[PDB]
RNA sequence: GAAGUGUGAAAAGGAGGAUGAUGAGAAAUGAAAGUGAAUGGAGUGAAUGGGGGAUGUUCCCGCCCGUCUUGAAACACGGAC
RNA sequence: GGGCGAAAGACCAAACGAACCAUCUGGUAGCUGGUUCCCUCUGAAAUGUCUCUCAGGACAGCGGCGACGGGUGUAAGAUGUUGUAAAGCACUAAUGCGCUGCGUUAAACUUUGAAGAUGUCUUUUAAGUUGUUGCCAGUGGGCAUACUGUGGUAAGCAUGGUGUGCGAGAAGGGAUGAACCUUUAAGCGGGCUAAGGAGUCUUAUGCAAGGUGAAUCCGGCGGCCUGAUUUUGACAGCCGAAUUGGGCGGCGGAGAAAAUGGAAGGGAUUGAAUUGCAUUCCGAUGCCUGCGGGGGAGUAUCUGAGUAAGGGGGCGGUAUCGUUCUGCUGAAGGUCCUGCGUGAGCGGGGGUGGAGGGGCGAUAUGUGCAGAUCUUGGUAGCAGUAACAAGGAAAUGAUUUGCGCUGGACGAGG
RNA sequence: ACGCUGCUUUUUGAUUCUUCGAUGUCGGCUCUUCCUAUCAUCGCGAAGCAGAGAUUGCGAAGUGUUGGAUUGUUCACCCACCAACAGGGAACGUGAGCUGGGUUUAGACCGUCGUGAGACAGGUUAGUUUUACCCUACUGUGUGGACUGUGCAGCAGAUC
RNA sequence: GUAUAAUGGCUGAAGGCCUCUAAGCCUGAAGACCGACUGCGCGGUGUGUGUGGCGGAAGACGACCGCUGUGUGUGCAAGC
């Protein structure tokens, strides 16, 4: 019955601490889209993160690898798989919850002037290792991801044309302000107020 | 358990699964790297396989190295290549998900062989052209043209239905690539304007079909000894108890041939026209490029042709795709050809030039 | 050294089909296993069950019985219906 | 129990190291398999003695059903018994030195000697509230664990002691498990806890200190214990202020090598896998509280798990004698729909069917099925599958032409 | 050296928890995959490393590791070649895949033992290898155009 | 083609000296990843298929590649 929608921005967010909270929203009937999926971070060193992804790639059905586990190298597909394994997705109540999620690298064009939110507990500056982390985009570019320069471009062009739209809006707030402080303005509105 | 006497495995897993090809004209997987400091050219062509012959060649070593000059006899393949026609332009831009294709520019009049390939044999039952040209110039990271063959000039195929493809345009200045192809719509481009003699080339095609084949032929395993019950053409053990399943790396019986294959580093030897005398040889006679009696199971060569060294994928009358090299090439040794054989390939032919047969018997 | 009883009060009559006649009645009664035709619903998940709710499903729980045995869902035996 | 055999234990009407047919004969089986309705009350043993006894049996122990009959599986005050642990050299047996002392030992050594056990008196001590006897079943392969021995290099090895469990014990928790921790059994409501937990699967909060598998080695810390050097200028190489040796307690690193891809339960986590805490919260069929049902009890109440086994009260098949009813105005049987009962089961309605069918009391039994490689009959899947046949032709076929090799008589047998 | 502490599961023992209304018991031939405790090939330390030839150590499992005489053999032992001819696991991998030389009931000979019928992990010779048409796995094939993008899976050259 | 292992080096404290290391950096393998090469699903688009018959370069049967009357027969060429 619910029809609420939320856009979540992942730029300085620990990837595990965000996934556990995004999955509890999906189970309670909320639609989520996560943008800028290549900017989530992993606490620690790049040598520790590459060793853990290398053991993941080793898992493979010897009899027939086409049946076997599938290793995704795109940041939007990889972070979607971390949210899926937070929950029981084989059962029908979990199939529905996964129908309410969307993920993107960068910011797509339709979501241009709508407000975004961050999760209050996943900021990397609350841990004891601020300034030692790896982004999800640098780790995955070392295993095959190609479109890392085309994602930084698309985000900055939208940021700049979302900043100009704020200058037009702010100046009208000053031109409307002077009109509210007028003479023929008030004596008009005091008449409409007069007829309740 | 531990298996004394090791040997290599039989066959390659690079090409498993071994299915039929889904098409007779496979599309190229990659294109060379653009160097935008050259003039604009094309990177490929489509031709048709005719047959094989000889050539004798002088190995240039005539310096006083202990072998001045050797003779070398080499096998070659001939392909018949009529000129192609351009009828469209295509651009691709770059996104976060990769290459996105822009709307297409068609010329003014699309041929009747291009409409049978697109809509079947029973198909007969503006400024918007100018707006689409501006997009391929603002956007469009890379550019390609749409070309088609002219199979009705080789009347031993019996087609009327053309093969069409997209070929990348190399040479710099994306606005220069477009204006070079705008002055080429509806006209022809010949194979002598693409490849040149003594260059390395790639070929792409489909192999000769053989049907359902046993495992001695598909993979090359041993036969069993003569005393053996239940046949000798087979593999004896298909696995261990555990894992309790058959593996994808075991050899089985099935389809052999009619596969898609790409071959590389084939050297070009000659480029000519079939309706004239082949020369640049050091003997006197005239000799067109076609043997006494004709190429077996093929007619004569009457259009342009190209000659390359060695074997070439596929069967006679099937279409092949030619591509420029993707690697780094050094020079190529100097090529000196001095004889091309044109005896009969049916039986053991002993004459060149049927007038030479006529003067042996008298009458 | 077996297996096999029954039209009806009356032959008043049937025995390829169809159309009919006689009779109180087409003719002892006629279960399950299994099948054909039409029509409603569901499915690409082995199926089936209990709680709680409902014109199929969505949440929770649930391994195949009988038996011998220190000990059985058992790669222990018997069991197609 | 005979034959016959150039000998193989061969052959004697498809089974021969003793043929076939009927009877004795339902031959015997300490061994294997099977043994038919509901609810309810009690509830074991896997040990001792004797046994051609060891896969069995008898006797005794533990349990069920009774009947008859009046008056302590814990402590205290007093007073006896014991020779282990530990320790020791007084006896028996061992063991190094110094020329009286120092050094080392004991299941079959004891000068000493516990904790704990075990007798008797006094309810004229506390606290609490049984005797006699009848008829009989099952059981006599056990196993786990806390603590504690013996043999063994050791074992999820073999064999003893004391308690408690599984067996015969569900349910909540430990991801999963006969035996671990909580706790003892699914009626309808209202409250609270236990073990275990409170990022997410998955019901439910925070505060603080550190941090980012053996011998044998290495480092660190606003940690602690002990020593030394120094503003009369140390340590390091004139400079101007701390320097340093040994140890201890936490923490980290080497030592550290296996065979399908893989496991703090998973995704993950820099404290969401470490340590210390409680002022919050969640969580059973357990506890408290209101109703309902059973069984005891001396009638204000108390009490419900259960295999082998035993007792009480009910439901149903077919008949007899004893009584009391119904059917052609449509019985039984069969099929669909519906009411009552904790249940075994008992009623009613509409089609079909075309002749009989019941209630209640006592009585007689060939008296209730899912299983026995059960008996007889019928029927599925496998599966339109395996296997077999399709013999040379000419519109016609007493005509033309192509191929194969047994063909004709007497006897046995029909 | 004299002493002391570990790891593996390839040896042979120790035990008797599973299977006696049956899980086909040795070796070879054929074929695939995994481990590293590395034999060769690639990179790099030490020396009682002048050079040459070797010896000892670390990173590293991608690719290779053969042909014959005698024996049923596993094993063993020699010849020839080689960059080198490492060691192991997968129901002591693999019999509805084969073969049947070892083992191998019923025929027979010899030696020793027994009065005898007979015995011997003592030697020798002759001695039946059954059935898939079911489910799954795996190989192809089918499941309705033309031109292409991009995710996933496979993967090749090595040595003289 | 990119980034690395063992090892060898640059700058540099802790510890006024020293030091390839504690922050950083350079180099470097038959190895890793990527590319190229083969297969499959899913997308997009000025785009949706010859019923039947006859052939083949295709084929167990289905499918695939072609045409929509251009076969058969005969002659020449080229061979045994």
């Amino acid at each position: 019955e619910k029809k609420e929608h939320v856009i979540i921005d992942a730029t300085g967010q620990v990837a595990g601490k965000l996934a556990a909270k995004v999955a509890k929203l999906l189970l309670e009937g909320v639609r989520v889209t996560v943008v800028c999926a290549e900017e989530a971070v992993f606490v620690g060193s790049l040598e520790r993160a590459m060793d853990k992804f290398k053991q993941y790639l080793n898992k493979r059905c010897l009899v027939n690898p086409r049946r076997g586990p599938f290793h995704f190298r795109e940041p939007r597909m990889h972070l979607a798989k971390i949210i899926r394994r937070m929950i029981s997705y084989k059962k029908p109540r979990g199939k529905a919850a996964m129908s309410r999620l969307a993920t993107y690298e960068g910011i797509p064009r339709e979501l241009e002037g709508q407000p975004r939110y961050k999760v209050t507990c996943a900021f990397v500056k609350y841990t004891g290792n601020p300034n030692r982390y790896v982004t999800l985009g640098k780790l995955l570019s070392m295993f095959g991801w190609k479109h890392a320069e085309a994602a930084k471009s698309l985000t900055d062009e939208l940021k700049e044309r979302e900043s100009l739209a704020s200058l037009q809006k702010k100046d009208l707030d000053k031109k409307i302000e002077e009109l509210k402080t007028d003479k023929n303005f008030e004596n008009e509105v005091n008449r409409r107020l007069a007829m309740l | 358990s531990c298996r004394k006497f090791n040997a290599p495995r039989h066959g390659s897993l690079q090409f498993c699964p071994r299915k039929r090809s889904k098409t007779i004209r496979p599309a190229a997987g990659a294109f060379p790297a653009d160097d935008r400091s050259q003039p604009v050219h094309l990177t490929g062509f489509m031709a048709y396989k005719a047959g094989m012959t000889h050539v004798v060649r002088t190995k240039t070593q005539v310096a006083k190295n202990k072998q001045l000059s050797r003779e070398i006899m080499d096998a070659v393949t001939v392909l018949e290549a009529p000129p192609m026609v351009v009828y469209g332009i295509v651009g691709y831009e770059k996104t976060v998900t990769g290459l996105r294709r822009l709307p297409i520019v068609t010329a003014a009049y699309v041929s009747d062989g291009v409409l049978r390939r697109m809509f079947g044999n029973r198909y007969a039952s503006g400024s918007v052209c100018e707006s689409r040209v501006e997009m391929i110039k603002e956007r469009a990271h890379c550019v390609r043209v749409l070309v088609q063959t002219q199979p009705t000039l080789i009347k031993g195929l019996g087609l009327k239905k053309a093969h069409i493809a997209e070929i990348q345009v190399n040479g710099g200045s994306i606005s220069e690539k477009v204006e070079w192809a705008l002055g080429r719509l509806e006209k022809e481009i010949a194979i002598g304007e693409v490849f040149g003699v003594n260059e390395n080339i790639d070929t792409i095609g489909v192999t000769k079909g053989k049907g359902f084949q046993g495992t001695v032929k598909r993979f090359g395993v041993r036969k069993q000894p003569r005393k053996s019950r239940k046949g000798i053409r087979k593999v004896a053990c298909i696995g261990a108890w555990h894992p309790s399943r058959v593996m994808y790396s075991i050899a089985r019986a099935g389809q052999m041939g009619f596969h898609r294959r790409t071959e590389k580093n084939k050297r070009v030897y000659m480029i000519g026209n079939g309706s004239s005398n082949i020369k640049t040889e050091f003997d006197l006679t005239e000799k067109p490029i076609s043997p006494m009696g004709g190429f077996p199971h093929y007619g004569e060569v009457r259009n342009d042709f190209i000659m390359v060294k060695g074997a070439v994928v596929g069967a006679r009358k099937r279409v092949v795709t030619l591509r420029k090299s993707l690697l780094r090439q050094r020079a190529g040794e100097e090529l000196v050809i001095k004889f091309v054989d044109t005896s009969s390939k049916i039986g053991h032919g002993r004459f060149q030039t049927s007038a030479e047969k006529k003067a042996f018997y008298g009458a």
